[PDB]
């Protein structure tokens, strides 16, 4: 609805990162952040299975 | 501390990273070419306890890490990267964040090709990687996936970069740069580029239609339901060919600075320079087939690509003969990137001539797949762009970095690399001429004598690579040292000869780039007015 | 008469009237020059297309024009490929009898 | 017909193809020697005269007169070294009237050979595996990683017809002294032509990598007298 | 018309199915999701592995 | 203006971009997605769970990274002419590597199709093979493509002409207009006789068309977040670059679209 | 010599010959329904096909072409 | 952001002032990277027995 002027008086007058600076950044980037950590980490869990061999679970 | 290198976004970080990758990959390639090297040595089995699949995955790993890992991330992502912004006068590359994700997506390639090595077997397939070999029937498993996977985050790398430095060069250039006035290593990062832009999609189509092939049941290459492998062959060398062009373009830069400022005067007709290296550019998109005359194509196909592959002897001709006359004529200083620019003369054109006896069809039944073709091969990437990688290094290192090496040490080096070289990669033209085939572990024992003398060059070539390893440690602890002593040579071009030392002293640096004038190690905003020329 | 004889020439001729459309109308788009150059490709572009389609329905219109000529092609020179291949055989087996 | 340890040339001719083969290899070897001469005497005595040289020519930049001349010169020089060539390639494309046919099928770490000309008066076709012998099985005085069990007879001064294919993966057909080389991809088939001039036995390998056998795959050719084959081939 | 041919191939069992060619229907790897054959938008009147 | 005030900018016109995170979360999701399907491809990850995570991740990464260039643009006033001149050439780079994907995928179509096999027959399309006939729904398909061109041409006019409801009108039925073709390829794959699996001609032809469909998905997508952008008053009359890109990736699919309907389903019929 | 073999022809001169023994194949099974039986010139295609093609390839379209999964027209 | 200037900010590692020796971290790097097809070679022969 035209907010356009006032979220460029926030994000010029600002400190903290251009990510954040937004007022509903905190509900974007916390979740993120998690699920980031675990798609990151889940694949590298399953990588010493892959060396050796054995295979999941399906039947 | 974070921010500064893990959420980089200026240029000369990000090439400084691409750097340390490209060394560290460099290690690892010549490690397993050690290993291939030491196999070789004698008939039977030496190291590997028959094994001939962890030969071919180590076959595979030194060539996709020495080219993708060593020889692109270093020429292209360190240099063009660091000096391309700054011979051009722009702050940064415009799109730096694509500038970083082109660095960030080399360690994940790295990754998934070294567990593409742990997993199953390894792809053992050539770093062609050719169907049906490369198929799920004859390749069971994770492994050419993931190699697949990495040519993939590889080439996402040198495309981003592409883009990036075509726009950069198109756009960033300071205030009296036209495209005229560009220096040769700007215009070989260009058409490097260009070639980047327009081959890679061609490559990424061909393996992902394998990936495809082996994954999802389709059939691009499978014969029992309608493929050919050679189409495989086509999509892959129409990116092969200017791949390996690729790797030689901003060699050919690198050498025509080094050249002209260790000869103290400018390089001879330098716009028939540009034009040389597009027209090899240009050319190379149009020599393909000559990977594949064995294959069954028609005469007139091979006919016309032996012409083809013939008349790119031309520019380069013109490039080496240029080469020289900017040779003739001057007042030569011998340092280390002059060293290595004179060697890159001499072996590039040796193993140039041997590309044209490769390039005649009619000849080449009697050396494909065979060493001579890894002699040519090798002549052209471990003394071209390799001895041209060196001297990239030995004549920025100490301005972009704020300490010298030590020099004694270099020319040894130096020495050492181009003994090594020729110990290894000349006697394989003899083994290819009386018939050893390629990526064998094994041999006749006809080969041994040989095979012998270049594996003893193989340690010469790794002692040389070690005692680079330690002229970068003193470097890095005693550079501040070595300006003080006499341990390095502080000015890459003496006085003229009536040139008082006094009067050499207000004018200590004579360049036609702005790399040399810059505060050294430079700063982090250079540029902040802009450079004017005339 | 002419019909099939440019009538096989057929997706060679239509992508050279696309060609010479949008080549063609590239000129009278940039004869009245205020647009950007890009706002100009994309008009004559999409006023060249409009021409392949349209003459390419004429291309169907015309491959049924043109085979009530001789009914069942796709193998009635299938017929004259193996016909002449069967006593071009023929040819061979007599004089290797009498040979 | 075998390599022969240190050697530095090719392998002892034995078809037209090979000998001719050698002759352009030696015509182009010539010219290449010229250019190499050239420009290592040049960079020998540029960087031995002028490295103790403390003034440069620093307007040497244009050269117009002989630009033209060295872009020319290579030219011509091309077209020396193509003009062989060319019709080196015209003429080992013809197989004009062979009196045998052979097919070579390469599986998996063998080759299968099949005589399918039923000259015989058996009259069915001849095929058979030939495998490398293991080097734990080689009687004493066999060639190591070259001898086979089997192998492919051929006659004397008789143009023969190579059809090559594969079945699995891509291969490749090579006898350097015969001077054929041929790819053994599983889609197709290809061909070249030989005629062999002398009597012997002529070694060859797979020159394309076909997995984890691939330096275990040879090719043993005994080319005899067509007394001889014809005695050979009323067997197998 | 052709979704009433649709309804009327649904009345059409798979011994009365015309048999595949040779490349018709790759099965190098199974499909690594769902029961195997069926790939990704495999509508079961239109397409029967048999 | 003076030159104590001039020295409070920047003295050159582009854009020093502040240290940003997404470019190695961006990795690292393509890591996991690597990874993933290597596992997931040969058995040894259970479900689709770790692919279906690492592609939300890769997507959600994108969009964070995309809403920053948004922020940049609109709310720190950083895209000057020469930034602007610089991201056009850098998409026009970008559709020029992706047309030369579709030329490898053209190449493969014809490198099967000008001398086919004869394990399909020396015939094309191959024998039971039921081609896909051009004029029932790909005739739509290139009608409601030409047509949307069409919208998103005064779409854009209208926005330079200072009409509101005129171009958001225009850009609202372009995007319309692709999520029909969209669902019309969707309806199209179902009612399809032939299968991915089904030889190299389903190969080729799922495969061009397909890649053809993934791009016009990120073509609706994209449309998307220009009406949003443009509702929401961050398109200005004169300064409208990421729409103006968007224009240009309608008209490259629809010449390629065109090239894959004349061979995909005329001359390969 | 009793030794002879099939010539060049001049359909397919080139190095791939791979439609010289499909199209002799297809051209002698679509003889024998056209043809019939003991016709002289048929044995043409017959040392055509079986000189330069290979016997997996020959079994393999004997057994298709019992299958109904031929793909040329010999019926 | 402004960063730091000089001859040893250019690097992501730590050459001067150190509670440890450089040659470690700088030998490390490259042993590491020479070490990378021994464990390659080890893996694949202890897979197929030879150890
Ligand atoms: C970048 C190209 C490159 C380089 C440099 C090398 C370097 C070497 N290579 Fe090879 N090689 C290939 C590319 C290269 N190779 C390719 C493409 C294949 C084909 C694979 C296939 O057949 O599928 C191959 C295959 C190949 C074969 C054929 C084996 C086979 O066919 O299976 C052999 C033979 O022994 C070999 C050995 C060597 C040796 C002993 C070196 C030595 O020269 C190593 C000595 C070199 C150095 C010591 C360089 C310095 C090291 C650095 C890290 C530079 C650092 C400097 C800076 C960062 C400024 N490699
Ligand atoms: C550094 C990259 C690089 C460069 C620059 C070249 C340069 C050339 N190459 Fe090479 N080549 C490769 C990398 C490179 N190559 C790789 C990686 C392979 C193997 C891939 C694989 O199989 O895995 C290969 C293999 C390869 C083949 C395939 C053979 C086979 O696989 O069977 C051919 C065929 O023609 C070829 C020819 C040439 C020619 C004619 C040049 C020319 O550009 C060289 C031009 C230079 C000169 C000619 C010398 C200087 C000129 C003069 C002094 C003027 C006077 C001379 C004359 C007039 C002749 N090389
Ligand atoms: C292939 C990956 C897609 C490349 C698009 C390049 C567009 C050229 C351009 O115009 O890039 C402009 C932007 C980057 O801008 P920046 O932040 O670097 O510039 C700062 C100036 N504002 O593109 C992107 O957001 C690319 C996002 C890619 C996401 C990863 C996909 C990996 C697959
Ligand atoms: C055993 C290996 C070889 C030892 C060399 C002995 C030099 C004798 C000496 O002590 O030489 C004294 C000189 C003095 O040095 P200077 O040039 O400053 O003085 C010049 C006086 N006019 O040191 C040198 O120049 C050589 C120092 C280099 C030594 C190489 C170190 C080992 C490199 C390989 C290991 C590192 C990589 C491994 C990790 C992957
Ligand atoms: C067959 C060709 C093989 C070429 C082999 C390549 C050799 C490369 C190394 C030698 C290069 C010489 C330096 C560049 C020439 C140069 O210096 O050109 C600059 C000057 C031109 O200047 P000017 O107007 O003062 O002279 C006016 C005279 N035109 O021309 C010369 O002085 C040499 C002229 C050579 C004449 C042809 C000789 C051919 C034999
Ligand atoms: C990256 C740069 C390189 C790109 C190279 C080419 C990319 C090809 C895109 C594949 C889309 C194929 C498709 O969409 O095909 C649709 C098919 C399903 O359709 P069906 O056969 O079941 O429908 C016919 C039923 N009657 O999906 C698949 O089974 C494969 C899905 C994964 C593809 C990735
Ligand atoms: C995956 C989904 C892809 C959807 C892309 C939407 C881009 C939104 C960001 C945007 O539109 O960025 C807006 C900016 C400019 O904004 P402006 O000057 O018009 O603002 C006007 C303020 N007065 O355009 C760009 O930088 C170029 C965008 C190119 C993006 C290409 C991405 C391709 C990815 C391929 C993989
Ligand atoms: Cu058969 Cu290599
Ligand atoms: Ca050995
Ligand atoms: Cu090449
Ligand atoms: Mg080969």
């Amino acid at each position: 609805a035209n907010k356009v002027i006032q979220l460029q008086k926030i994000f010029q007058s600002s400190t903290k990162p251009l990510w954040w600076r937004h007022p509903r950044s905190a509900l974007y980037l916390y979740p993120f952040y998690a699920i980031f950590a675990v798609a990151v980490v889940t694949p590298l869990l399953y990588i010493p299975n892959a060396i050796r061999g054995i295979k999941a679970k399906k039947a | 501390m974070v921010q500064r290198w893990l959420y980089s976004t200026n240029a000369k970080d990000i090439a400084v990273l691409y750097f340390m990758l490209a060394i560290f990959s460099g290690m690892a390639g010549t490690a397993m070419s050690l290993i291939i090297r030491l196999e070789l040595a004698a008939p039977g089995s030496q190291y590997l306890h028959g094994n001939s699949q962890l030969f071919n995955v180590l076959v595979v790993g030194h060539a996709v890490l020495m080219i993708f890992f060593l020889v692109m991330p270093a020429l292209i992502g360190g240099f063009g990267n660091y000096l391309l912004p700054l011979m051009i006068g722009a702050t940064d590359t415009a799109f730096p964040r694509i500038n970083n994700i082109a660095f960030w997506v080399l360690p994940m390639g790295l990754v998934c090709l070294v567990t593409s090595t742990l997993v199953e077997s390894g792809a053992g397939t050539g770093w062609t990687v050719y169907p049906p070999l490369s198929s799920i029937q004859a390749h069971s498993g994770p492994s050419v996936d993931l190699a697949i996977f990495a040519l993939h985050l590889t080439s996402i790398s040198s495309l981003l970069g592409a883009i990036n430095f075509i726009v950069t060069t198109l756009n960033m250039r300071t205030n009296g740069m036209t495209m005229h006035k560009l220096p040769l290593f700007v215009w070989s990062i260009f058409i490097t580029a260009f070639l980047l832009l327009l081959s890679l999609p061609v490559l990424s189509a061909g393996i992902t239609m394998l990936l495809l092939d082996r994954n999802f049941n389709t059939s691009f290459f499978e014969v029992s339901g309608g493929g050919d492998p050679i189409l495989y062959e086509h999509l892959f060398w129409f990116f092969g060919h200017p791949e390996v062009y690729i790797l030689i373009i901003p060699g050919f830069g690198i050498i025509s600075h080094v050249v002209s400022t260790y000869s103290k005067k400018p390089v001879f007709g330098e716009i028939s320079m540009v034009y040389a290296m597009a027209s090899i550019g240009l050319l190379g998109f149009l020599v393909w087939s000559h990977h594949m005359y064995i294959v069954g194509l028609d005469a007139d196909t091979r006919a016309y690509f032996t012409s083809a592959t013939m008349i790119i002897a031309i520019p380069t001709g013109i490039k080496i003969f240029s080469w020289l006359a900017t040779i003739h004529g001057g007042s030569i200083r011998l340092a280390t990137p002059m060293l290595y620019a004179i060697a890159f003369l001499f072996l590039f054109t040796m193993g140039g001539l041997t590309g044209v006896a490769l390039a005649n069809a009619s000849l080449d039944v009697a050396f494909h797949d065979t060493y001579y073709v890894v002699g040519h091969f090798h002549y052209v990437l471990s003394m071209g762009a390799i001895f041209s990688l060196f001297a990239g290094y030995y004549y920025w290192s100490p301005q972009i970095l704020g300490l010298n090496y030590n020099e004694k040490l270099a020319q040894i080096q130096f020495w050492l690399i181009f003994i090594g070289a020729n110990v290894i990669f000349f006697p394989m033209h003899f083994l290819g001429i009386n018939g050893m085939p390629r990526r064998i572990p094994d041999y006749p024992d006809a080969f041994a004598g040989w095979n012998y003398v270049a594996s003893i060059g193989s340690f010469i070539a790794t002692l040389s690579l070690f005692l680079f390893i330690y002229i970068l440690y003193d470097q890095l602890v005693n550079g501040l040292n070595n300006k003080v002593n006499n341990k390095s040579v502080i000015y890459n071009k003496a006085p003229d000869f009536v040139e008082s030392n006094t009067i050499f002293n207000l004018n200590t640096v004579k360049s036609s780039s702005i790399e040399f004038l810059l505060t050294s190690p430079p700063a982090v905003h250079s540029f902040n007015t802009p450079a004017v020329q005339s | 008469k002419f019909v099939e004889g440019l009538s096989n020439n057929k997706y060679k001729i239509i992508t050279g009237a696309w060609a010479a459309s949008l080549y063609g109308s590239w000129v009278i788009v940039n004869k009245d020059p205020i647009m950007t150059k890009a706002q100009k490709i994309v008009q004559a572009r999409m006023y060249a297309q409009f021409i392949t389609v349209g003459l390419l329905l004429a291309s169907v219109g015309l491959s049924m024009y043109e085979n009530k000529l001789h009914p069942n092609k796709q193998k009635v020179n299938e017929m004259r490929r193996w016909e002449n291949a069967l006593r071009v055989a023929e040819e061979e087996e007599r004089l290797e009898k009498e040979g | 017909d075998v390599p022969t340890p240190y050697a530095c040339y090719f392998q002892d001719s034995a078809t037209p193809n090979q000998e001719g083969i050698l002759e352009l290899h030696d015509n182009i070897m010539f010219y290449l020697l010229v250019i190499l001469g050239l420009v290592s005497w040049m960079l020998y005595t540029i960087v031995m005269t002028y490295s103790k040289n403390p003034i440069a020519y620093k307007y040497i930049k244009h050269g117009q007169t002989i630009e033209v001349i060295w872009t020319i010169f290579p030219a011509v020089i091309l077209l020396i070294i193509a003009f062989p060539s060319f019709i080196l390639l015209y003429l080992c494309d013809e197989v004009i009237s062979p009196a045998m046919t052979i097919k070579a099928i390469g599986y998996q770490w063998y080759w299968k050979y099949e005589y399918s000309d039923f000259i015989n008066d058996s009259g069915e076709t001849v095929e058979f595996e030939s495998y490398v012998i293991p080097d734990e099985l080689l009687e004493e005085g066999q060639l190591r990683l070259l001898d086979t069990d089997t192998s492919m007879v051929v006659p004397v001064d008789t143009h023969i017809r190579f059809v090559v294919t594969a079945a699995d993966v891509i291969h490749d057909f090579a006898i350097p002294s015969l001077g054929i080389k041929v790819d053994a991809t599983p889609g197709r088939l290809n061909q070249v032509s030989a005629l062999i001039q002398r009597e012997g036995v002529f070694y060859g390998a797979c020159s394309e990598l076909c997995g984890t056998g691939h330096a275990n795959m040879p090719i043993k050719i005994e080319a005899v007298s067509l007394p001889k084959f014809l005695e050979w081939l009323n067997e197998q | 018309e052709h979704a009433e041919h649709r309804e009327h191939l649904k009345h059409v069992p798979d011994s009365e199915w015309p048999r595949d060619y040779e490349f018709m229907n790759i099965r190098s790897k199974p499909f690594f999701w769902g029961d195997g054959d069926k790939t990704l938008f495999w509508n079961p009147v239109v397409n029967r592995h048999i | 203006m003076t030159h104590l005030e001039r020295s409070r900018h920047q003295q050159h016109p582009f854009h020093m971009v502040m240290p940003s995170p997404w470019p190695i979360v961006v990795s690292f999701a393509l890591l996991s997605l690597a990874l993933s399907t290597a596992l997931t491809m040969h058995g040894y990850i259970g479900n689709m769970n770790m692919v279906y995570l690492a592609l939300f991740v890769l997507l959600t990464s994108s969009i964070l990274w995309f809403r920053d260039i948004v922020a940049e643009a609109t709310y720190l006033g950083d895209h000057t002419m020469a930034v602007r001149k610089g991201i056009n050439l850098g998409f026009l780079m970008f559709v020029l590597s992706e047309v030369l994907i579709f030329a490898g995928l053209f190449w493969a179509y014809f490198h099967s199709a000008m001398s086919p096999d004869v394990t399909l027959g020396a015939c094309w399309p191959p024998v039971g093979i039921e081609a896909v006939q051009p004029t029932e729904l790909p005739l739509l398909n290139t009608i409601i493509l030409l047509s949307s061109g069409a919208t998103v041409t005064y779409s854009h006019h209208a926005l330079i002409a200072g009409n509101r409801n005129k171009a958001l009108s225009g850009l609202l039925i372009t995007f319309w207009l692709i999520v029909i073709f969209v669902t019309c390829q969707y309806i199209e794959y179902t009612n399809a006789a032939f299968t991915i699996s089904d030889g190299v001609y389903g190969s080729v032809f799922y495969a061009g068309t397909g890649l053809h469909f993934l791009h016009m998905v990120m073509l609706a997508a994209m449309l998307g977040v220009n009406y949003w952008r443009m509702r929401n008053y961050h398109l200005t009359a004169g300064h409208h670059v990421g729409y103006e890109t968007t224009i240009i990736y309608t008209h490259v699919l629809d010449v390629i679209w065109l090239f894959l309907y004349v061979v995909f389903y005329w001359w390969g019929v | 010599s009793p030794l002879h073999t099939v010539g060049f022809d001049a359909r397919f001169p080139q190095q791939n010959q791979t439609k010289h023994c499909w199209q002799s194949y297809v051209d002698y099974h679509k003889c024998v329904n056209m043809k019939g039986e003991d016709f002289a010139p048929c044995k043409v295609f017959w040392k055509t096909y079986n000189a330069l093609c290979p016997l997996d390839w020959i079994e393999k379209w004997d057994d298709q072409r019992e299958k109904g999964i031929f793909a040329g027209d010999i019926n | 952001v402004h960063f730091k200037d000089g001859v040893y900010e250019n690097i992501p590692f730590k050459v001067k002032g150190r509670k440890t020796p450089y040659a470690l971290s700088h030998f490390g790097f490259f042993a590491i990277g020479f070490a990378v097809p021994f464990v390659a070679c080890y893996v694949q022969l202890k897979k197929s027995g030879a150890f």
